[PDB]
């Protein structure tokens, strides 16, 4: 049974699906389990009553929306279970989980625990015929086309520089936070408060992100735009009344090379990468200072890349070419790179099969994946 | 007893210096038997030592490490220099 | 010029003055600005046309009530500079806004731009010579003696949660909600209308807080409460007319625990005073349950402490030690503070010149607040 497979990019801000041997993901919506707050008195209302995807982000001012993932670690395992049937659906794929092989994606060093359960679900829940756990950076390389350097992200959950030489991801040299997107949300809306206005419900939780997608830009010097007094520019919500952001914008990204500000002890992202590189080995240092991919939602901030420049100038030694390249479709970048691992003819020897496991069991799995 | 050692000199030293002493009781039976009877004893132990050696320093010594002294401190923030040179305490 | 400093507590409901170094303050009275409904027709009648403080307890029924302050927010600005100069009038302290410096407090994580506006009205339309603005729980532990430990409070406004530990108030685990006393009398006039009995103007929504004063208690089991019957006890109001209450007296409070019945999704007063010692260090923590401290009118209900161990029972972690202390005088706890700390001779350091605020303006009022 070796059918089309699929793959399923996991992500706690955003999960993308589709076909393997494809240009994008068809099916990109947001990883979330919207549920009705108010009382449905009317007959003929909205059936269901567990809404995931573009019925959610339409009816958002209904339902609670919450996350079931945050840092790469599901918390609530029911909600996810149902999100990949939503994915299997009518509503989006038209396929069946016994007919394809499945690709899944997972933030490198999380806990084996949610791996194994994860595993369960698609063998167990749904019928899968065969399994593949793999990492965000080996498949992001595969969709540029590279296979030296290293791979800072930075999704809604995690930040990891994984570095990678010639087909050789070290282990030991990914550095990872828990620090990301969904931090810099929840840092923004504290700071709107701050401001004035006052966001505290759930799916009013979507509108912060809405303005932290739209009107945010990082500041190459910080100390200079403190002294300075801000412009204080205008945004319409999805109402209608205007809001004055003022210096909430630009401090707000601040956290992820400043991870101070929240309270919390980290390195940061600039840090990490530089860090990611100086772990590896003398000889392929380089090598990987000089292929530096980005990926992910939170490195498309305004002056983002201009400002991880200026970072390593500072702490890499001098006189060694930086270059911190990038694709187009940054949020994407993953999944093109799963469709191209799946559709090519060695897939069918790294996948954990429903016999093996059936066999083995956790152990099988943990031993494919590294 | 079982004892390792590394050494790091790059812009500074770090070094790892380890032993486990270890008493077992064991019953002779046949040489096929106490050629894996032993092997065993050395494998699980020595698996266990490098499992503590690399899973309990990459977090308990971050987090003793840390004991001694805080990457933040007890509030979280940044201490404000400011704040330490126009503030009184106690009573 | 260092006279004897002043000692303003702004509130939402209350509002509490008088002079440093002294055991309560002899001025309190509620903030709103009392104006006439009906045309004066007659001559000799109550001149002025704005009526703060006693008069407009006395004369309630005439004076169309507003309230300036919500939520820890000065919505009207001209009704609370009314206020503050009535506060140094004749009519109750009998002094010059010329002569004394002042101590002022605000609710944390407030508008920036009212902080601003506060001190542009005490520095330019009073000519005050120094001002300075404080947190409430540094000043509630200050009154009882402690350094360390959290401070739940429950005022009109606002409940927020803030831990301290050795005379550092955490910035980061500040827990805050716009869910109060005000919004608990009004959710209590919402109910007496589902009883009966309505009080739709401004001068009789006084009556509806001083029936949730009186008669209202916090029952430790609500639904065992819900499932039995009420007994339906009596109130007089100030016509003579009989009230029986039934069951919205004990689902009234219910508001700060679950802030759902209003249609509001908030944490609630017991759920932000785990959250503020979850959010702060574990080292920290078993220290920060044995210190409680409660303030504020909205803690005066009866078997509300009971309840809120009840709940930190419920959440926190088992085996460990809670302690609700509560001091006697918890509605001028915050003011004895801060006459505590304008009395110490460092309060001469830590305030805001009017040389000083002339020279820089607002950023020196941002850096010496924190
Ligand atoms: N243009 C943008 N600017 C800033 N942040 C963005 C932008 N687009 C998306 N984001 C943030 O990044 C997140 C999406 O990142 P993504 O890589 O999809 O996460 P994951 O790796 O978990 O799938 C969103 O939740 C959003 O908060
Ligand atoms: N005994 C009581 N029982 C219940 N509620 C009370 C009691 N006393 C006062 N309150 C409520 O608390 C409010 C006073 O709170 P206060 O301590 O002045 O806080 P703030 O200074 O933040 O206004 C009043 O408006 C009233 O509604």
């Amino acid at each position: 049974i070796a059918n089309q497979p699929v793959v399923i990019d996991n992500g706690s801000g955003v999960i993308k699906a589709g076909f393997a041997g494809d240009q994008i993901p068809k099916y990109c919506f947001p990883n979330y389990v919207g549920r009705p707050k108010h009382v449905r008195v009317m007959a003929g209302a909205l059936e269901g009553d567990i809404f995931i995807g573009p019925k959610a982000e339409e009816h958002r001012g209904l339902l609670s929306i919450r996350y079931p993932m945050e840092h790469g670690i599901v918390k609530d395992w029911n909600d996810m279970e149902r999100i990949w049937q939503y994915v299997y659906s009518k509503e989006q794929l038209q396929t069946f989980s016994e007919e394809h092989p499945v690709l899944l994606t997972e933030a490198p060093l999380n806990p084996r625990k949610n791996r194994e359960r994860a595993a369960e679900v698609f063998f167990e829940t749904f019928n899968v015929p065969a399994l593949f756990i793999s990492m965000q950076a080996v498949l992001s390389l595969y969709a540029t086309g590279r296979t030296t350097g290293v791979v800072l992200d930075s999704g809604d959950g995690v930040t990891h520089a994984v570095p990678i030489y010639e087909g050789f991801a070290m282990p030991h040299s990914i550095m990872r936070i828990d620090i990301a997107g969904r931090d810099v949300s929840r840092f923004l809306r504290l700071y709107l408060r701050k401001e004035g206005y006052d966001f505290h419900s759930s799916s009013e939780f979507e509108i912060v992100k809405a303005i932290k997608e739209r009107a945010c830009y990082l500041s190459i010097n910080p100390q200079k735009d403190e002294t300075l007094e801000t412009e204080k520019a205008q945004y319409y919500l999805p109402d209608g009344s205007t809001i004055e952001i003022g210096p909430s914008r630009f401090r707000a990204p601040e956290l992820l090379f400043r991870p101070d500000l929240i309270g919390e002890e980290s390195e940061g992202i600039h840090e990490v990468l530089v860090f990611a590189i100086q772990k590896s080995d003398m000889d392929l240092r380089r090598t990987l200072f000089s292929n530096i991919v980005l990926s992910g939602g939170s490195t498309l901030f305004k002056g983002f890349g201009d400002r991880l420049l200026s970072e390593v100038k500072k702490l890499a030694p001098k006189d060694v070419k930086i270059r911190i390249s990038a694709p187009q479709e940054r949020l994407y970048s993953t999944w093109i790179g799963g469709s191209i691992l799946a559709s090519l003819d060695t897939f069918k020897k790294m996948w954990v099969s429903k016999k093996e496991y059936e066999e083995d069991g956790a152990r099988s799995i943990h031993r494919k994946t590294f | 007893v079982l004892k390792i050692q590394v050494h790091y000199y790059e812009d500074g030293n770090v070094q790892l210096v380890s032993h486990k002493d270890v008493q077992d009781s064991v019953t002779v039976s046949n040489e096929a038997q106490t050629a894996k009877e032993f092997i065993k004893i050395i494998e699980h132990a020595e698996n266990e030592y490098q499992t503590a050696i690399s899973e309990n320093y990459q977090t308990m010594s971050d987090t003793t490490f840390k004991a001694l002294r805080r990457q933040l401190p007890v509030t979280r923030t940044k201490i404000d220099w400011n704040k330490i040179l126009s503030y009184k305490i106690g009573k």
